[PDB]
RNA sequence: AAUUCUUGGACCGGCGCAAGACGGACCAGAGCGAAAGCAUUUGCCAAGAAUGUUUUCAUUAAUCAAGAACGAAAGUCGGAGGUUCGAAGACGAUCAGAUACCGUCGUAGUUCCGACCAUAAACGAUGCCGACCGGCGAUGCGGCGGCGUUAUUCCCAUGACCCGCCGGGCAGCUUCCGGGAAACCAAAGUCUUUGGGUUCCGGGGGGAGUAUGGUUGCAAAGCUGAAACUUAAAGGAAUUGA
RNA sequence: AAUUAUUCCCCAUGAACGAGGAAUUCCCAGUAAGUGCGGGUCAUAAGCUUGCGUUGAUUAAGUCCCUGCCCUUUGUACACA
């Protein structure tokens, strides 16, 4: 039976969308179907901050961030717990979950 | 490196695998301002004191 | 093994090309031109267990080792050029990068400017593994 | 069975007069004992120095390529070879809901340095804008790309490399394109993304020795 | 972990050189196309929807057996090319066994030009043309009207925003329009109150898209396509358990 | 009726055992544990069990890490599940 009105993807008026490789696997999935995440981390972690803060020659150097755009297949996205199964009615809510702090 | 005295201001909650730490924000007795979160073993009250072997490394607010 | 720079407060910068893959960690100090190698201590040179060459442990060991080998030759500070596998493969620095970068800054070497040099393609060849990927 | 850092003498590196702080840093070579010579091996090496390290305290997102054209005596005399933005800056600029306009030109200085200049601009979201996207139509993009090319060429072609690098130390070119393309579609993050050196002139000595003060 | 590579200096780092693939991030429930499909720049060539119109012709139209153009991927023949990846195959592991999953190689192929083949879950699993029947907010293109903001500072006037209106398009949200076995659908509605026009096509499950004849193709195979015999269910949506 | 010693007494005999590997049981206050005393069985009759006092702590006011069990969402061609 039909589960999702849009067939689990953001294709409406095309017919073909170039496929993309899952980052975890190397599975070819359509670009619009793939679960995309944008990861912005500092090059050093949290506790190493104060070590490299004071063992650096430059006073007030804002060390850079690494910017990674991750694509997953639905299999990897559910396994790595990026997305999960939802209530039959709660599946519909498209609003991205709250990030405050 | 000097051992520093700090007064536990408040208890937040308990952490560890089997709930065997107390997450508490501990204010330094020497300087009036500096408050850092540390994990505490044993039964801890609110309004007691700790002897820190290092005054810098801080616990993660879980 | 004789730097003519007076050790007043003049910092002699090397450049360490930290290549943290998911099955090895390279800690490699180079001269400022990028040509002449000073010291190269790989991850699997320290530990002889093939599984955990790309560990925070072996990365920390090799980082302390190069830091001692580097202050012998008289390089004071270092510039960081961190990179992942890149190309077709994953673009995240492996689990060794953090222990390597931390440990050789803990070991008395000063950090200049940190940057990323992961070889990213404008667009690449076909990736290893099938169309269905790595089923496991 | 030898100490490979017994026979390695160090050097000083001078940056050209255009930048403030001159002594870049240290170098090493196996000093001559036959056919392969110290100078012969020392020439052709390229350095990538941050503009913050070349000036006193400055832009950390811009880097400059300098090659050892010749060595005088215990001293490498570098010359401008290229320029590029940093990975973190280039990644931080490129974000969703805007058109990213890119243009490249192949231009020649009066002295025989041929350069290839890569410019990049992003369409700017307005102050009272309720719309989320703020894209530019394809003719608007083509016109902005036309203004990018014609400004990047008129700026470089007419004067010598010393004055061109003096323009690249600010971003006087990036400002000029950001001013010209106000009427077509207002931009914000207009930088000369990259510079590549393709063909260089016949290596004279008096040219570089007056570029080095 | 092993097969592989490496003191005839691998892997890592620098400067160049060539090769053949591929156009990241911008990239969207955005656009265009009859569908397949289509993404770096610039130039040339012909095409096209929508809008605008107090232009023109005056029923020239809708759908269609016969016939015809295009048709992903794989595949076949001929020439050029061979970077990556990789049916076959060569091993290395795991396993009770592995002829697989996992790993190192790897021919055909993948790429380009010219001939074929004509099929896909070729999907909106939903023919096309026309009319009528709720509301709301956005969006892409064209037009139209209006405080104000910003650039051309000289701002006439164009561009970037802002607020609304009109027409075509991709979609969305919502409701006792109404329908439906329901899931759900402003179409899958206006259906026992049954009739706007027309093409294709289904008749319990198997046997079987098989046999046979015909036709197309070099081959693979494509299109058309039964019977004997067997069988009381197979199946669709939704519910409560495990 | 005590041989294959029922129970009890006396002299004699003087064993492994120096605190116990893999693992693993029970328990938070008059509780654990030590310590003895009655009931049941009973002609003979406690190393068991079932009750009673006596002396009287260490640690904790927590968690889902391990082991179990119960929910909610979800998928199902299973309903002797
Ligand atoms: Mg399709
Ligand atoms: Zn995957």
């Amino acid at each position: 039976t039909k589960k999702r009105r849009n067939n689990g993807r953001a294709k409406k008026g095309r017919g073909h969308v170039q496929p993309i490789r899952c980052t975890n696997c190397a599975r070819c999935v359509p670009k619009d179907k793939a679960i995309k995440k944008f990861v912005i981390r500092n090059i050093v972690e949290a506790a190493a901050v104060r070590d490299i803060s004071e063992v650096s020659v430059f006073d007030a150097y804002v060390l850079p961030k690494l910017y990674v755009k991750l694509h997953y297949c639905v299999s990897c996205a559910i396994h790595s717990k990026v997305v999960r199964n939802r209530s039959r009615e709660a599946r519909k809510d498209r609003t991205p979950p709250p990030r405050f702090r | 490196q000097p051992i520093k005295l700090a007064r536990v201001t408040k208890v937040l909650g308990r952490t560890g695998s089997q709930g065997q730490c107390t997450q508490v924000r501990v204010e330094f007795m020497d300087d009036t301002s500096r408050s850092i979160i540390r994990n505490v073993k044993g039964p801890v009250r609110e309004g007691d004191v700790l002897t820190l072997l290092e005054s810098e490394r801080e616990a993660r607010r879980l | 093994s004789l730097g003519p720079q007076v050790a007043e407060g003049e910092n002699v910068f090397g450049v360490c090309h930290i290549f943290a893959s998911f099955n090895d960690t390279f800690v490699h100090v180079t001269d400022l031109s990028g040509k002449e190698t000073i010291c190269r201590v790989t991850g699997g040179m320290k530990v002889k267990a093939d599984r955990d060459e790309s560990s925070p442990y072996a990365a920390m060991l090799a980082a302390q080792d190069v830091a001692q080998r580097c202050k012998e030759l008289g390089i004071t500070a270092l510039h960081i050029k961190l990179r992942a596998t890149g190309g077709n493969r994953t673009k995240t620095p492996g689990p060794g990068a953090q222990s390597a970068l931390r440990a050789l800054a803990r070991s008395g070497m000063k950090i200049g400017r940190i940057e990323d040099v992961t070889p990213i393609p404008s667009d690449s060849t076909r990736r290893k593994g099938g169309r269905r990927g790595r089923r496991l | 069975v030898v100490d490979p850092f017994s026979k390695k003498d160090w050097y000083d590196v001078k940056a050209p007069a255009m930048f403030n702080i001159r002594n870049i840093g240290k170098t090493l070579v196996t000093r001559t004992q036959g056919t392969k010579i110290a100078s012969d091996g020392l020439k052709g090496r390229v350095f990538e120095v941050s503009l913050a390290d070349l000036q006193n305290d400055e832009v950390a997102f811009r880097k400059f390529k300098l090659i050892t054209e010749d060595v005088q005596g215990k001293n490498c005399l570098t010359n401008f070879h290229g320029m590029d933005l940093t990975r973190d800056k280039m990644c931080s600029m490129v974000k969703k809901w805007q058109t990213m306009i890119e243009a490249h030109v192949d231009v020649k200085t009066t002295d025989g340095y041929l350069l290839r200049l890569f410019c990049v601009g992003f369409t700017k979201k307005r102050n009272n804008q309720i719309r989320k996207t703020s894209y530019a139509q394809h003719q608007q993009v083509r016109q902005i790309r036309k203004k990018m090319m014609e400004i990047m060429t008129r700026e470089v072609q007419t004067n010598d490399l010393k004055e061109v690098v003096n323009k690249l130390i600010p971003d006087s070119i990036g400002k000029d394109i950001e001013k010209a393309c106000q009427s077509i579609y207002p931009l914000h993050d207009v930088f000369v993304r990259k510079v590549k050196m393709l063909k260089k002139p016949k290596f004279e000595l008096g040219k570089l020795m007056e570029l080095h003060g």
